[PDB]
């Protein structure tokens, strides 16, 4: 039963931490390892995912009152499971539906992506280790999660699998695995759907879960018309700087609110697994870029005139910058290299929401980007230190 | 000599064990017809190439050798391109700069250099046909795959009928863009070493 | 203004080694080593600057229909008009560095013979050529060939180097794993695909 | 003088700090010669078990190393000679016995200054002492041929759990004067010798300079002393010892005799009284820490815990270089979601665990990895615990990764295991960097 | 008609290309002699026009260096300090020249080109390396399958040799048969067993390899030497035989063979510890060479012991020599081991491989086996297995001294 | 010996000029007349005229297909080489083209050839409809149609996007046949003779009649539609020449 050997190592020292003890010099280790510090990136996105669940619910509950009512509605809820089951177990689709029934429905919309995105990422991972006889690595459990709080409430199942298998396989297991890899590989497979399956993670019909409503999102509507465009059609109220912030708004499961991504990103930083320089980076390109954008200005592209604050609140900037561009083994390995690569990431999010009509949203483009480019800052950056050593340190 | 004329094919593959002819494998590979009149188009011209090299290998002056063999092939090369542009129209215009870029396809060159210059006019033809036939396979192993799973068709012809045509299938549309050609070269020499560990490298 | 969105649109938006496939063979050969790749970059971008201009000139002068004649059109000497230029080029420059300027030679001139009859260099030529730029936007536009070919060199070395503490699985190290990286790179270079610079 | 502040490392709060008074301690009746400490050391056997032996009598040669003589620190008879796999010398053991012992030359305090450096050479090499220095890169003994013009006197101890040198060296400054002396007369450079704030003998010779370093265990090393003060490369070799070595010189040139004796600290989280104590080199710890250690499985450590060897069976003795001796437990238990409980006596660079928020507190440490072996993940620790001006995330990749070229590219050359202590300590992917150095380091020498 | 025009374009673009290369070539490229420096004597100097290899162009000049592989960077003995010049190191050269010796300079002479200026570096002792054509003196076999072959120096030049060494012997395009080879009636009967004389071989290509010596110093004039017939392997006999091997054996006394001058650096250290020789098949002609050296010449009193390795009784020889030199000096002690003996051996002795059986006999209650110098020859695979022992008995490199190769 | 490198360099390129040329010259007519036919081809299928085979397609252009030139200021016709035209190439020359301005310039277009080129499908002494080239920037590409009119000069009978380079699926469902054919009767202009043709997005309203259903997630590609018909059915485009085949231009 030797086949099965790294699925029950993995059980037996997941629920028991292993008894070993050193046996060369460093007699005593450092009490953090790679599960804690998988698990603590895991629980800090805990708050995001809890309210972006609630959010989605709200979302299709009032998209859903906003286009039928009665007879209608009813045939509706019957012709949905995601709606006839939250009706089932006691949540009301009406108007005046609660936060437990929000968050049933956000529950219902999320637990199948991530289910799938687990089973088959870990599957894969499982042959990979069981052929290649390794042990299982921890990050798996930050890959999935991540990957399902990043795409729309609405994606097909199979279209899930597919990202997950690709994320996994082509971009970290051919490369050895957590920790041999240069991309992120929750960004590779939402790219490998952003740019095979376009039609159903972008345009109007996919970021609420309602059927038969198109709404865009904030930043389509800014692109369209600019600030004052910002309307929410299922309630028809004006989105404000704090809904957006709070998470108010139709978008990912898990980019919606920024600040219980602030929160989170607080907690893993003071703990030292995220690094503060890389968010630094990111948040002074992304000031520079928008600043430089709006003293320029433009009569035709209203994103020219788009404040920094509402780059942060919109889109999933502050996801990507907290849980997706602070990825240790996709960043740089210096510390000079870690701000120009989150400067860079910066940079390049701002330029892709503006300067490019196609994609609404650029911050997925711009850590790949930045994951291919991130090597050579820190090649620079050794190349100086080894100019130094050289010159003796001025000795 | 069957087993001279097809050790390109895998034993020795211009493009999964040498670095050759990659560009219009990558490019091509868009449509399984491009991808056959490519290979048709490669194969001809290394052929004639390398022939016309080893009937004249010995009154090549060194100096101007690389001229002499690339004169050779620009000009069948310009030729295949009229004669694609006379028939097969629509073809040429879809493999557009790379018929022209067979020129410095690398297979060419190299075969004609390493083989043509010091073998017989023959087995200089055989050894340009073998070489051409094991790119025309990576080539059609690429573009099949890319064709059947970004539209459905082969050849054109319908082979899983699209939703926006009533039908089932939902296209992937990364297989019509680069990275779907890059994943599939590389999981291609993945099986082929498997298959034929003896080629796995250090 | 129009030069510098033509350069900009040549390093970044239209990169020849991702966007086309062109020099891919030298591409994944010489892109172990940064050093390699920064010196092959060098060379291809001098090449390419020294080439497509020179190329522009005597399509215009010549090839051009009816620019040399009346009724005549010499359309069809293309492809050998230019791949003759690129190999005289790139044989007299490789000689006069060896002769006159050996650090050059030794920098840069190795890496010419490789260059001699690339791909990257024909097809920059052939998509000038296919569009109209004049004589200062043929310079632009093959520095800026250069320098984007340059960059994606860099990077896959940069890459390359960071990959030598992976564990590729056997028959997938070497040809295929640097294939996979490169499909990867054309991913993250996808960014520019909508900017109609 | 000229301080050099280290803001960068890892003081480890461990328990069981040693009171800083030295005891007269047990009586030891076996000093062993280990034979792995020495890097690069191939020994041509001199004695034979049963032999009878003098103090500062040649026990074996280096083969690699011609000249250079391991000389017996006790006068007794040899009791075992262990060899381990593929016969590689483990330790040389001498039962202690009688007082017979082998003399030198002696000089008065004012002439060592003055002395040639031949004769100093060959005093250290007969008497055995040679030993003492190290050579940075590759930490091996000199060659008695060569030469320095940097000796690094290592006057401070930073690690955990060591002994105080200024209480050691307060009561022998006579031969620490004299030491310094030797060595100023020996260099043909500078004499470094590197201290904490508190003051210590000094030595009159313009070429002895003092070095104050202040900040956590990494400013009390002596490469990070080397990197600050005098760097080394292929072309630029510098020497190291230790205060102790530096007494043992001065009371050898100055009475004739090889001065054996060491102070200890014997300390750690299952020692009833944590204290320095007197004993000899080589000195058999299972005898040391007799009847002064809690019930239960232990692990006895020659050196500090971050570095040092395990002193078992036939490496169950005092090391060459160590001046320490810590217990610890053994932490072979295994605890459900271990890994997951609020870090309430859990230390860690990182603030995960609820252990930092407790200020001075001090943990029973053990000798448990605390997880399993991973690929590294950078998240950041080396670069907390790295003083030195380096790039310690690429430098250990290319360690892992065996790239010798690109190590010594990035500095591995200025480096001992004992540099890489603390990276191995706070590595979360469970790395031993030490012996990946080492590995380098040991195919760098090869190839050159 | 356009066809003219095309065509005069076409004609015109082509010379202008021509002639512009010609130009170029003729104004940039330089023709001049290349010159070659040895230790900086103008007297030993070489002027050859660029092309070709360092090694054909010593040879031609008349030094020689170490050819064993013939080419292709595979043996690496051709080792030349180039001091300057010569472009960098190649990557199959670095396979046998480490980092420190290529920055002293260290090079492969059969990997270098020529092309421009070079001063390099030579040791004294390649000057006394010179090609004689010595005289056929005795070819009567000495086994089953190893022979024992005299060669003479007609008297001219005959730079004094070193124990340990080896010569190097071309053969022109020739054709043997296994016919002509003399075998007396005791190794017949195993050589028609499987009338082993079937085989012929038809050289078409002259080819050069580097065989051992077997005479000692106090030898004047005369260069002993064991070949050992390359037979084809008894799996696959359709193979052809070995080309070399079967010329060696195919020669007739008084014919003329070339020989170049002493190779290698498989010498003894100058110093009192003791010898443990490994021998086995064509191993005995140097093997033999350093016994004889360190026993007559030098008169050592150091402790020597020679293990021999032969397949079967028939394939033992000096038997009688080494028996009266162990008899003359008990300081010299011989045991030799059947690995594979034939029934008709009825042999006694000692059996098995010779690492194990050594291993087994001497080295395990041996106290010091780190302070034995260990020279060996034989097979690669015995090579192999006895490295592998000593390492695993704890010997260093040093003190194991092998024809690597 | 550099006489015989120049006698073997001339006689080979002699030789490989020889055949090079000679196939350029053989088939530059072959070449020309595909390209023609695939010209052809496309504009007897928005005509919707059936034609299969290279043979009836070239008997049936000839037949019903009449190409014009047609002055876009004055919109009056203009005598020309209608059939051998390449608007493309008169558009790119500066004297031949005239440059927008940003107001003018609805669909991106930097250039607008002086003189284009139409097509009069004749059923025999008489027109049925025209069929006009427009072509406008879309998302990634520029995207060229031909728009059939019928002789009122206010009515849709077929559309063709017969170039485009959008994104499968998302994009280039303009050249969907059910889009398409939803083209079929719609009203180029209202009953104040002002460009009216529309595309809506979800959707049109049953029984519309200047309202055509937008491309599903393609609201640029359908914006880049709905800018090329603006400028196109404007002055600056068809505007003039429908106007006056409204009045019997045409008959
Ligand atoms: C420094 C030095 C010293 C040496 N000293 C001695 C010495 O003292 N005595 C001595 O005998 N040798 C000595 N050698 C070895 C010698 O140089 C030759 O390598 C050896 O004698 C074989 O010669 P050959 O002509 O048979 O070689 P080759 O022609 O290279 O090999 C012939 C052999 O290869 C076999 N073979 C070839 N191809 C195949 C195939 N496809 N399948 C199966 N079998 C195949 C043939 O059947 C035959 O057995 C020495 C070598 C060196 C480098
Ligand atoms: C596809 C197959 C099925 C799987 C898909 C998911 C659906 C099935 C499982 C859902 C889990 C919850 C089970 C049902 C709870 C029902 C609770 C209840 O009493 O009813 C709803 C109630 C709110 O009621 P109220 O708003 O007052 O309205 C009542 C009438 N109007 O509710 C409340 O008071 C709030 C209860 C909210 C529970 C849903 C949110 C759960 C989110 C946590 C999941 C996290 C798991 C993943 C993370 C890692 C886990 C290790
Ligand atoms: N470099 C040099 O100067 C010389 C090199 N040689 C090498 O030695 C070879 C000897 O060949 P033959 O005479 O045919 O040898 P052989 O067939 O007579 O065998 C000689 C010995 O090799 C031993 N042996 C073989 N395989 C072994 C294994 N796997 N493990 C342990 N012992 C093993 C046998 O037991 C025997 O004792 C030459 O062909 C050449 O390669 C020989 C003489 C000089
Ligand atoms: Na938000
Ligand atoms: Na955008």
């Amino acid at each position: 039963h030797e086949k099965w050997f790294a699925l029950y190592e993995a059980a037996a020292t997941l629920f028991y931490t292993p008894g070993l003890v050193t046996k060369r010099s460093s007699h005593v280790r450092d009490s953090v390892d790679l599960k804690r510090i998988m698990i603590m990136v895991w629980l800090a996105v805990f708050p995001a995912m809890f309210w972006g669940m609630y959010n989605a619910g709200g979302q299709a509950i009032a998209a859903l009152n906003h286009l039928y009512s009665g007879d209608q509605l009813a045939a509706i809820v019957a012709g949905n499971w995601h709606y006839w089951l939250t009706e089932m177990l006691g949540g009301t689709m009406s108007s005046d539906a609660g936060w437990g029934s929000k968050m049933l429905l956000g529950a219902t919309y999320f637990l199948p992506i991530y289910a799938t995105v687990f089973i088959v990422g870990g599957f894969w991972e499982v042959l990979f280790c069981m052929v290649r006889k390794h042990e299982v690595n921890e990050g798996f459990f930050v890959t999935s999660i991540l990957f399902a709080l990043i795409v729309p409430p609405t994606l097909p199942l199979w279209q899930a699998a597919l990202g997950i298998t690709f994320g996994v396989v082509v971009a970290k297991e051919v490369f050895g695995g957590t920790g041999r890899n240069f991309l992120n590989p929750a960004l590779a497979g939402r790219a490998f759907l952003f740019f095979a399956y376009p039609a159903q993670i972008s345009g109007d019909l996919v970021w609420t879960a309602a059927d038969g409503y198109s709404g865009a999102t904030a930043l389509s509507q800014w692109a369209q018309g600019g600030a004052g465009a910002l309307i929410n059609n299922a309630t028809g109220q004006t989105i404000t700087w704090m809904d957006a912030f709070i998470g108010n708004i139709p978008g990912s499961i898990g980019e919606v609110s920024t600040l219980a991504l602030m929160i989170g990103a607080a907690f893993i930083v003071y703990m030292g697994i995220a690094s503060w320089r890389i968010i630094g980076g990111v948040m002074i390109g992304m000031i520079l870029l928008s600043t430089l954008f709006n003293v320029i200005g433009s009569d035709t592209n209203a994103m020219f005139n788009m404040p920094w604050h509402w780059h942060l609140v919109l889109g999933g900037f502050a996801f990507g910058m907290f849980f997706m561009a602070t990825d240790p083994v996709s960043a740089s390995f210096t510390n000079s290299g870690k701000w120009a690569y989150g400067i860079l990431i910066g940079v390049m999010c701002v330029l892709i929401r503006v300067v490019n009509p196609a994609y609404p949203e650029g911050m997925m483009l711009a850590i790949l980007f930045a994951n291919l480019f991130a090597p050579l800052f820190d090649h620079v950056v050794v190349e100086r230190n080894i100019k130094r050593r050289l010159a003796r340190y001025g000795k | 000599l069957k087993k001279s004329v097809l050790a390109p094919v895998l034993d020795n593959n211009p493009i999964a064990l040498q670095v050759l002819g990659v560009c219009s494998a990558l490019a091509v590979t868009t449509k399984l017809e491009t991808a056959f009149v490519m290979t048709l188009a490669v194969m001809f011209v290394t052929a004639l190439s390398n022939f016309f090299v080893s009937l004249i290998r010995n009154h090549i002056p060194n100096s101007v050798r690389i001229i002499v063999q690339m004169a050779i092939i620009a000009s069948l090369v310009i030729v295949v391109d009229q004669i694609l542009k006379a028939y097969l129209y629509d073809i040429s215009k879809q493999l557009s700069v790379f018929v022209g870029l067979i020129i410095t396809n690398c297979i060419v060159m190299g075969r004609a250099e390493a083989f043509a210059m010091k073998s017989e006019p023959i087995p200089s033809f055989i050894d340009g046909i073998g070489n051409g036939l094991g790119y025309g396979f990576v080539l059609m192993t690429v573009g099949f795959f890319r064709e059947l799973l970004g539209s459905g068709k082969l050849f054109g012809l319908e082979v899983l009928p699209l939703i926006s045509n009533g039908g089932w299938y939902q296209p992937n549309g990364l297989m019509l863009l680069a990275p779907s050609a890059f994943f599939l070269i590389g999981f291609m020499i993945w099986a082929i070493r498997t298959f034929k560990p003896e080629q796995v490298e250090a | 203004e129009h030069y510098i969105s033509l350069l900009v649109k040549s390093i970044f938006i239209e990169n020849m080694a991702l966007s086309f496939f062109l020099g891919m063979c030298t591409f994944l050969a010489v892109s172990k080593k940064v050093k390699t790749s920064f010196g092959l970059g060098i060379a291809v971008i001098v090449v390419l600057t020294i080439s497509v201009p020179v190329n522009n000139l005597v399509y215009n002068l010549v090839l051009k229909p009816d620019a040399l004649v009346e009724g005549v059109d010499l359309s069809f000497l293309n492809f050998i008009t230019f791949i003759g230029v690129i190999a005289a080029l790139v044989q007299i420059l490789e000689m006069i560095l060896d002769r006159f300027f050996p650090p050059l030679y030794n920098a840069l001139g190795i890496f010419l013979p490789l260059i001699t009859v690339n791909c990257a260099i024909f097809g920059g030529v052939s998509f000038m050529v296919q569009r109209d730029y004049s004589f200062a936007e043929s310079v632009v536009y093959g520095f800026g060939s250069g320098v984007g070919w340059m960059l994606a060199i860099v990077a896959l070395a940069g890459i390359r180097e960071k990959m030598k503490y992976s564990d590729v699985p056997p028959g997938l190290r070497g040809l295929g794993i640097t294939f996979i990286t490169a499909g990867l790179m054309a991913l993250g270079f996808m960014s520019f695909s909508g900017v109609q610079l | 003088p000229h301080m050099i502040t280290i803001k960068k490392g890892l003081d480890l709060p461990i328990a069981g700090t040693p009171s800083q008074v030295i005891s007269d301690g047990k009586a030891i009746k076996k000093v062993a010669l280990l034979g792995e400490e020495y890097v690069g050391m191939r020994p041509t056997m001199h004695v034979r078990v049963g032999d009878e032996v003098k103090k500062a009598q040649i026990l074996f040669e280096d083969k690699k190393n011609p000249g250079v003589k391991f000389t017996s620190p006790v006068s007794g008879k040899v009791v075992e000679i262990n060899r381990g796999a593929k016969r590689v010398l483990q330790s040389v053991v001498i039962e202690v016995a009688g007082d017979d012992q082998v003399t030198f030359d002696k000089f008065e305090a004012n002439q060592l200054a003055s002395l040639n450096r031949d004769a100093i050479k060959t005093q250290l090499v007969e008497s055995g002492l040679w030993t003492a220095f190290r050579t940075r890169p590759f930490s091996k003994v000199p060659a008695i041929d060569s030469t320095s013009e940097a000796i690094f006197v290592t006057a401070m101890d930073t690690n955990p759990l060591a002994a105080e040198p200024t209480v050691v060296i307060n009561e022998q400054s006579e031969a620490f004067v004299a030491g310094l002396d030797v060595l100023s007369a020996l260099t043909t450079g500078k004499v470094y010798v590197c201290k904490k704030g508190t003051s210590l003998p000094r030595s009159q010779q313009p070429n002895v300079e003092e070095h104050v370093f202040d900040g956590p265990h990494p400013a009390g090393l002596a490469g990070t002393h080397m990197h600050f003060l005098y760097p080394v490369s292929a072309d630029h070799v510098a020497w190291s010892i230790n205060y102790q070595d530096v007494i043992a010189v001065g009371q050898l040139f100055l009475t004739g005799e090889l001065y054996t004796q060491r102070v200890v600290s014997l300390a750690g989280p299952v020692v009833n009284k944590p204290r320095l104590v007197r004993t000899v080199m080589g000195a058999s710890l299972e005898q040391l820490v007799d009847s002064e250690i809690m019930p239960g499985e232990v692990r006895i450590i020659s050196g500090s815990v971050l570095s040092g060897t395990k002193a078992t069976g036939p490496h169950a003795y005092l090391g060459r270089y160590h001046l320490q001796v810590s217990v610890l437990r053994e932490g072979r238990d295994k605890e459900l979601f271990g890994w997951a409980m609020p870090g309430k006596n859990k230390f860690s660079v990182t603030r995960s665990f609820l252990g930092h928020l407790f200020k001075g507190q001090v943990y029973n440490m053990t000798t448990t990895t605390n997880g399993s072996d991973r690929s590294m993940v950078p998240i950041g620790n080396y670069e907390k615990v790295m003083p030195l001006d380096m790039e310690p995330t690429l430098l250990l990749r290319d360690l892992c990764a065996g790239d010798s070229d690109s190590a010594v590219r990035l500095g591995a050359l200025e480096l001992d295991e004992e540099d890489l202590a603390l990276c191995t300590f706070v590595c979360p992917g469970k790395y031993e960097y030490g012996q990946l150095l080492r590995e380098c380091l040991d195919k760098i020498e090869k190839e050159g | 008609s356009t066809i003219i025009f095309g065509v005069v374009m076409f004609t015109l673009i082509i010379l202008a290309l021509v002639l512009v290369i010609l130009f170029a070539k003729s104004k940039l490229v330089p023709t001049g002699d290349i010159t070659i420096s040895i230790n900086g004597d103008p007297e030993k100097a070489i002027v050859t026009q660029p092309g070709g290899k360092l090694l054909t162009a010593l040879a031609g000049a008349g030094v020689f260096v170490s050819s064993a592989c013939g080419g292709g960077g595979s043996c690496g003995q051709c080792r030349v300090k180039i001091k300057s010049g010569g472009g960098d190191i190649l990557p199959t050269e670095l396979d046998h020249i480490s980092k420190g010796e290529a920055r002293e300079g260290e090079r492969l002479a059969c990997q270098v080109a020529v092309k421009a200026d070079m001063d390099l570096e030579l040791p004294e002792e390649i000057f006394g390396v010179k090609k004689w054509e010595c005289t056929v003196i005795s070819n009567d076999n000495k086994a089953t399958f190893i022979k024992e072959l005299k060669l003479a120096i007609p008297d001219g030049e005959s730079v004094p040799f070193r124990a340990g060494g080896y010569i190097q012997i071309e053969a022109p395009a020739h054709h043997v048969k296994y016919a002509d080879f003399d075998v007396p009636e005791k190794y017949r009967g195993d050589w028609d067993k499987f009338n082993l004389f079937r085989y012929e071989s038809k050289v078409d290509e002259p080819i050069i390899r580097a065989y051992s010596m077997a005479n000692y110093p106090e030898e004047f004039g005369i260069i002993m030497l064991n070949v050992r017939i390359a037979t084809p392997p008894p799996n696959n006999p359709n193979v052809p035989p070995g080309q070399m091997s079967s010329y060696i054996w195919s020669l007739k006394a008084g014919d003329k063979c070339t020989i170049s001058g002493p190779f290698g650096e498989f010498f003894a250290k100058d110093t009192d510890a003791e010898m443990v020789f490994i021998g086995g098949g064509a191993g005995m002609a140097p093997m033999r060479s350093h016994i004889f050296d360190q026993l007559k010449r030098l008169k050592s009193k150091r402790k020597m012991s020679y293990w021999y390795g032969a397949r079967s009784k028939r394939e033992m020889f000096y038997v009688e020599d080494f028996d009266g030199l162990a008899a003359e000096n008990d300081n010299f002690v011989w045991h030799c081991a059947l690995s594979d003996p034939q029934p008709e051996d009825n042999w006694t002795g000692y059996t098995g491989f010779i690492h194990n059986v050594l291993y087994e006999n001497y080295l395990k209650d041996h106290e010091a086996p780190e302070d034995c110098e260990y020279y060996m020859c034989g097979p690669p695979m015995m090579n192999a297995a006895v490295i592998n022992m000593l390492k695993n008995l704890g010997v260093e490199e040093e003190n194991i001294l092998l024809d690597d190769f | 010996s550099i006489k015989k490198t120049l006698f073997v360099v001339i006689a080979l390129s002699l030789v490989c000029s020889i055949i090079v040329s000679a196939a350029a010259v053989g088939l530059r007519d072959k070449q020309k007349e595909n390209a023609a036919l695939d010209k052809q081809s496309k504009i007897l299928q928005v005509a919707g005229i059936e034609a299969k085979g290279s043979k009836q397609i070239v008997e049936l252009f000839n037949k019903s297909i009449e190409p014009r030139l047609v002055d876009f200021n004055t919109g009056d016709f203009v005598e020309g080489d209608a059939a051998n035209y390449d608007q493309r190439k008169a558009a790119k020359e500066a004297s031949e083209s005239i440059k927008l301005t940003a107001e003018q310039d609805k669909a991106k277009i930097q250039r607008r050839a002086n003189v284009g080129v139409v097509y009069l499908v004749k059923d025999g002494d008489k027109t049925s409809k025209v069929i006009l080239p427009v072509h406008g920037n879309g998302l990634w590409s520029m995207m060229y149609a031909f728009v059939a009119v019928e002789t009122d000069g206010n009515t849709v009978s077929g559309l063709t996007y017969y170039e485009q380079g959008e994104t499968p699926g998302l994009g280039g469902e303009v050249e969907n046949p059910a889009w398409r054919a939803q083209w079929v009767g719609k009203k180029l202009f209202d009953e104040n003779h002002k460009p009216a043709i529309k595309i809506v997005k979800g959707g049109a309203p049953q029984g519309s009649e200047h309202g055509v259903d937008g491309l599903s997630g393609a609201t640029l590609t359908s914006n880049g539609v709905q800018n090329t018909f603006d400028f196109w059915l404007g002055d600056m485009g068809f505007g003039p020449f429908l106007t006056k085949v409204r009045d019997g231009g045409l008959n």
